[PDB]
RNA sequence: ACGGAAGGGCACCACCAGGAGUGGAGCCUGCGGCUUAAUUUGACUCAACACGGGGAAACUCACCAGGUCCAGACACAAUAAGGAUUGACAGAUUGAGAGCUCUUUCUUGAUUUUGUGGGUGGUGGUGCAUGGCCGUUCUUAGUUGGUGGAGUGAUUUGUCUGCUUAAUUGCGAUAACGAACGAGACCUUAACCUACUAAAUAGUGGUGCUAGCAUUUGCUGGUUAUCCACUUCUUAGAGGGACUAUCGGUUUCAAGCCGAUGGAAGUUUGAGGCAAUAACAGGUCUGUGAUGCCCUUAGACGUUCUGGGCCGCACGCGCGCUACACUGACGGAGCCAGCGAGUCUAACCUUGGCCGAGAGGUCUUGGUAAUCUUGUGAAACUCCGUCGUGCUGGGGAUAGAGCAUUGUAAUUAUUGCUCUUCAACGAGGAAUUCCUAGUAAGCGCAAGUCAUCAGCUUGCGUUGAUUACGUCCCUGCCCUUUGUACACAC
């Protein structure tokens, strides 16, 4: 029934959870899956210099987001799919399930 | 900022007010009682006949079209 | 239909604008900070403040002008955006309502 | 009038402003979040942008 | 500011039915979002309201909030001919 | 605090031993002065001068010559529906289909206009009136209470003679005891895991289908719905691992130091982030709808339109890019990375096909992205040849002409391409900068600014040396003792 589902977050702790407890009800509900791929996490740097005008030493900053994905693939009646859309949500954590 | 010279044109001008002339209104009355028409109305279906065209020299202007009609009697 | 990388910006460009709002609006409330929980059928706000009383007004009054506010500015749908407000714990573990009640006492003419 | 606002803005340096401070010089016009560069380092740790190395 | 009457009460009809308005502080916009009038006429008509004490503002990352009290309410029934409670933005 | 006083200990923003250099030429860029209608402005030792993320056509923009609008809220008074007031075709006028203003009349109808007060705005002044942020003193190891003790007191001890350490880090000694901050611990990152979890958004092997050469099994490849199996390489998540382990020397024989072995890793493993007390009358009101005061506030210093300028050049400095050639230029072949970015109510990164010498144009395609651009087939590099010590095929400014692209608009060339012109420069004077290993240096690539414009910056990787592993001689820092007629403190 292939459906996807990634979540996209900035807290591994909340995602781990995530991934987590989904497999678990997946499993014991007995169902054939492709584990947790776990993407690159991906860093958004933006450099800037540290002050607000020009003078000084010429110091930057570098500011970084560590945007971590994961995916999971599911065969799954309409039943568990609905339920599993209905529950999987933590704050912070951005999901997205596709069939096909 | 030092100092304003204003070498333009002593030329503070600023245009009418809307010049407030006398009472207006006039189509015009005869006496008891018929009615006459002054200031010639559009020729626009969106004209209700209550609006006046102008005419300055050679053009009539409208008000509800409030410039498009141009072919001078 | 965004990147992820947009996606995530806005949400913490949301979340500051919010932030913004909140302690520019509810600063005699004791706000005290928000957290921001999008979900299916909807995205809460939980703000964390100490006069809960004073943030709901009557009736529900003033949650309901902000929540009016809110959907109106960032373009939300009626019904897909609500507002809770909760006593914060620890009302002295919290240094943006000190500087608010040190900010007031200052303003009344305290030393 | 049809003039008062007549110049385009579709690019340039004018196109584009803070939607905090209202300013055009600094912008950080990466991921779209169009802030200029103090208003950014002021508000990173909220964004979510933090300092690890 | 002079105004078109019918700019401003949508402006004032528009505020009694919702309860609040965001205006982008972008003058020169010609459109305002869930208004047909201007952004100009909308926020010069409320700083107008605000000056006396019927509305109250804040600026926000240039957005303009608005907001009105019991004497807005009361002001704009008054003003736009409605009955006793007919209805503000406080239905629970 | 200072000392051309002593003692001890440190630093390639100091030196030694050297490397690459800058200063010398051309050009780019910033600063000054000069010029100018304006050539906006801030910043002047380190701690100003490729800094204001400042690569300015317009905007940005603050400056200059001009022209509009009002967004002057609100209250009061006046005028006033026999009309407060608004707008307007055409012509004159104006750069200008700005009624801006005037001619002429039309249009609108209480929102307004005039005045008074009072507000609003200001890249206007004050950074010596402030906040916040940053930088620096200061990348060093220093700072502080409580209670006791010394002193009339300011103050001191604690916070130390020695040894040690990167480190007031420790051993310890002891009128001090017990604490706190900083340092360290901490966090991130780079290196190890053929051990766990797995994964057509990463791979590998085999088996099907298939191409070629050999044919005797084999070798090289392709192949999305051929599946099967796995996770060494790749990705991560949870964990392990190094703690100077073991051994030998050295030290009151303590802290610790040196050497060797093992190990992926033995300079606090490497590099960073965070980072104390006290201060500068450092910078910034030109980041802020952060801000007091002052000024201005409708022929406004508000705002906006047009056009110029910020590039203007007899000169002087700073950061840099190109080079002065054979360890080389050119032409062909060979041919290898990594950090990253990317389209929504839009038009981004663009493969592939066709056209064009070229730039580029066009028809399509994929990608909201570990999947597509992108193995980013980068460059230096290597191999074959041409050249041959000749300001030469080194070098490529300065100019002429043309073709394209971005954009409303390129004229004081935006940039790209083609041909031609082919200047200085023959290794850089007094001086001076950075640097101790995957570092210097060479080499290019991505991102930032960005419609277009890199010679700049932030990072990434590719090739990869020499020379110390020490000292306090110069320039400075730290602690102690000492002298001082210094206290804005040599
Ligand atoms: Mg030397
Ligand atoms: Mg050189
Ligand atoms: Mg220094
Ligand atoms: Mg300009
Ligand atoms: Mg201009
Ligand atoms: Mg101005
Ligand atoms: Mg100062
Ligand atoms: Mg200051
Ligand atoms: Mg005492
Ligand atoms: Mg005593
Ligand atoms: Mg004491
Ligand atoms: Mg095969
Ligand atoms: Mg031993
Ligand atoms: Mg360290
Ligand atoms: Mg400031
Ligand atoms: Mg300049
Ligand atoms: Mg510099
Ligand atoms: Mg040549
Ligand atoms: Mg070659
Ligand atoms: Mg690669
Ligand atoms: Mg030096
Ligand atoms: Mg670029
Ligand atoms: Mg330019
Ligand atoms: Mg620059
Ligand atoms: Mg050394
Ligand atoms: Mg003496
Ligand atoms: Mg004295
Ligand atoms: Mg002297
Ligand atoms: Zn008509
Ligand atoms: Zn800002």
């Amino acid at each position: 029934i292939k459906i996807r589902i990634t979540l996209t977050s900035t807290k591994v702790k909340q995602l781990e959870n995530v991934s987590s407890n989904i497999v678990k009800n997946a499993e014991q509900h007995n169902l054939v899956k492709k584990g947790p791929v776990r993407l690159p996490t991906k860093v958004l740097k933006i450099s800037t210099r540290k002050t607000p005008n020009g003078e000084g030493s010429k110091t930057w900053e570098t500011y970084e987001m560590r945007i971590h994905k994961r995916y999971i693939d599911l065969e799954a009646p309409v039943q568990i799919v609905k339920r599993i859309t209905q529950i999987t949500i933590e704050p912070g954590v951005d999901v997205e399930v596709v069939v096909a | 900022r030092k100092k304003k010279v204003y070498t333009t044109p002593k030329k503070i001008k600023h245009k009418h007010k809307a010049v407030k002339l006398a009472v207006l209104s006039y189509y015009k009355v005869d006496a008891e009682g018929k009615v006459t028409k002054l200031r010639r109305e559009c020729s626009n279906p969106t004209c209700g006949a209550g609006v006046f065209l102008a005419n300055h020299k050679d053009r009539l202007y409208c008000g509800k079209c409030h410039s498009v009609y141009k072919v001078n009697a | 239909l965004i990147s992820k990388k947009r996606k995530l910006v806005a949400d913490g460009v949301f979340y500051a604008e919010l932030n913004e709002f909140f302690t520019r609006e509810l600063a005699e409330e004791g706000y005290s900070g928000v957290e921001v929980r999008v979900t299916p059928t909807k995205t809460e706000v939980i703000i964390r403040a100490t006069r809960t009383q004073d943030v709901l007004g009557e009736n529900g009054r003033r949650i309901n002008e902000l929540t009016l506010l809110v959907q109106k500015r960032f373009k939300y749908a009626p019904g897909t955006i609500v507002l809770y407000a909760e006593r914060v714990q620890d009302r002295g573990l919290s240094a943006v309502a000190q500087a608010e009640s040190m900010k007031f006492k200052l303003l009344n003419g305290l030393a | 009038e049809n003039v008062w606002f007549s110049h385009p803005r579709r690019y340039g340096k004018g196109s584009r402003q803070c939607r905090v401070c209202s300013s055009h010089t600094g912008l950080i016009r990466k991921y779209g979040l169009n802030i200029c560069r103090q208003c950014f380092r002021e508000k990173a740790n909220d964004i979510g942008f933090n300092k690890f190395r | 500011m002079l105004m078109p009457k019918e700019d401003r009460n949508k402006i004032h009809q528009y505020l009694f039915q919702e309860g609040v308005v965001v205006a982008k502080k972008d003058f020169n916009q010609a459109k305002h979002e869930e208004i047909d009038t201007k952004n100009l006429y909308v926020i010069k008509a409320l700083q107008s309201l605000t000056s006396k004490g019927y509305v109250k503002t804040q600026f926000s990352w240039q957005y303009y909030y608005y907001t009105l009290t019991e004497e807005g309410v009361e002001y704009l029934r008054e003003y736009l001919n409605l009955p006793e409670h007919i209805v503000p933005g406080t239905y629970i």
